[PDB]
């Protein structure tokens, strides 16, 4: 059972670089999957990619491959992800979910594919306005 | 396949090495040799040409023996004696000592040092009977 | 992707009547679909997961299933607390690049 | 301790089961035996045969 608190809004032309963390704490931080999703307010939304921690390896979305870095660090048992590359029209919500997983450190691990949790919110004005 | 043969030269260890040659020598005489489917057309023939390398094999080691011989002034024959008489920095030992009480494996053990040298005499001497 | 053919594409609509979206697909889709809830100006919140069954830990008045591609979310009696937007998401894909959706806007009686 | 490969590719669930297969010695040698019944981990085993 663990919490997931986002982020705000950052200024920046196309082509920055800007960190934001689904910082999660309180609990066993193994048990489950962590994936990234947002939208801009009106139009469709932009999934990111889930990263199955106990292997610490991740993926991420066809048409937004190469600009981008999600990092889930175990021993910290946090979360980072690195944006780069950003377009103007690109201003969205974003948000971090999870899914209990199951005893990896026992090896059980489901890896089941819909999004239990849902992140806060978190905005990325690529713009200079 | 005649590679088979083979396994008859094996087949008489320990009798010793008068009972072996004398074995060997009428060995000579004794040793002496649907639904295939769509799938089983291209997978088939793939097992024959594993198979017909065998035979093939076969043959060609025999006649690369054969051959061998030619230098050593015999051929085409099994118990083969030429031109060289024996040197005694190889194993003394009495005639009888060996002819009665020992196996071939024992020789082996016994002089595989000297195989090559003696092979060599043997490969050279032979020159000797062209010039004469 | 899954051809999420939202019908009715936006729905203004009242509390209590029985619930049906139709967001199908194209390929063959076996028992993964998934259907969320946002607030105007709140969090999304999870409705329907397991695409055969209800979701689970979930207030389970919602039957949120069907006949592979035409699943339905099923919540027959609307309330005053469910004028938000509903969702529909695939994550079948291996090799494992995963997708997404835009699902439906539903909004509170307009006029 | 150095650098890894994740590697991602289709899985598709698959029957497996062992059958026998057999080792066979190439034209020109031999396969010998231990036909002893009483085999220790080494030692002469008394009567050999060849296949
Ligand atoms: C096998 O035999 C060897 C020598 O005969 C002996 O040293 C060894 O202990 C034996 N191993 C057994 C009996 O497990």
């Amino acid at each position: 059972e663990v919490q997931l608190v986002e982020s705000g809004a950052e200024v920046k032309k196309p082509g920055s670089s800007v960190k934001v963390s689904c910082k999660a704490s309180g609990d066993t931080f193994i048990r489950y999957s962590f994936t990234w999703v947002r939208q801009a307010p009106g139009q469709g939304l932009e999934w990111m990619g889930r990263i199955i921690t106990i292997l610490d390896v991740a993926h991420y979305a066809p048409h937004l491959q190469g600009r981008v870095t999600i990092t889930a660090d175990k021993s910290t048992s946090t979360v980072y992800l690195e944006l780069r590359n950003l377009r103007s029209d690109d201003t969205a919500v974003y948000f971090c979910a999870g899914v209990y997983e199951g005893e990896a450190d026992e090896g059980e691990y489901d890896n089941n594919g819909f999004l239990k949790h849902w992140g806060q919110g978190t905005l990325v004005t690529v713009s200079s306005a | 396949g005649i590679g088979a043969v083979f396994l008859g030269f094996l087949g008489a260890a320990g009798s010793t090495m008068g009972a072996a040659s004398m074995t060997l020598t009428v060995q000579a005489r004794n040793l002496l040799s649907a639904p295939e489917a769509q799938q089983h057309l291209l997978k088939l023939t793939v097992w024959g040409i594993k198979q017909l390398q065998a035979r093939v094999l076969a043959v060609e080691r025999y006649l690369r023996d054969q051959q061998l011989l030619g230098i050593w002034g015999c051929s085409g024959k099994l118990i083969c004696c030429t031109n060289v008489p024996w040197n005694s920095s190889w194993s003394n030992r009495n005639l009888s000592e060996i002819w009665d009480n020992m196996t071939w494996l024992q020789w082996d053990k016994e002089i595989s040092n000297y195989t090559q040298i003696i092979y060599g005499l043997l490969e050279e001497s032979q020159n000797q009977q062209e010039k004469n | 992707d899954i051809v999420m053919t939202q019908s009715p594409a936006t729905l203004s609509v009242s509390p209590g009547e029985r619930a049906t979206l139709s967001c199908r697909a194209s390929e063959s889709v076996s028992s993964d679909l998934a259907w969320y809830q946002q607030k105007p100006g709140q969090a999304p919140r999870l409705l329907i997961y397991g695409a055969s069954t209800r979701a689970t830990g979930v207030p389970a008045r919602f039957s949120g299933s069907g006949s592979g591609a035409e699943f339905t979310l099923t919540i027959s009696s609307l309330q005053s607390e469910d004028f938000a937007v509903y969702y529909c998401q695939q994550y079948n894909n291996w090799p494992p690049r995963y997708t997404f959706g835009q699902g439906t806007r539903l909004e509170i009686k307009r006029t | 301790n150095c650098n890894t490969s994740a590697i991602t590719q289709a899985c598709p669930k698959v029957s497996f089961e062992p059958i026998p297969i057999h080792y066979c010695a190439p034209a020109g040698f031999a396969i010998l035996k231990c036909k002893d019944k009483k085999f220790n981990g080494t030692g002469p085993c008394p009567s050999v045969s060849t296949v």
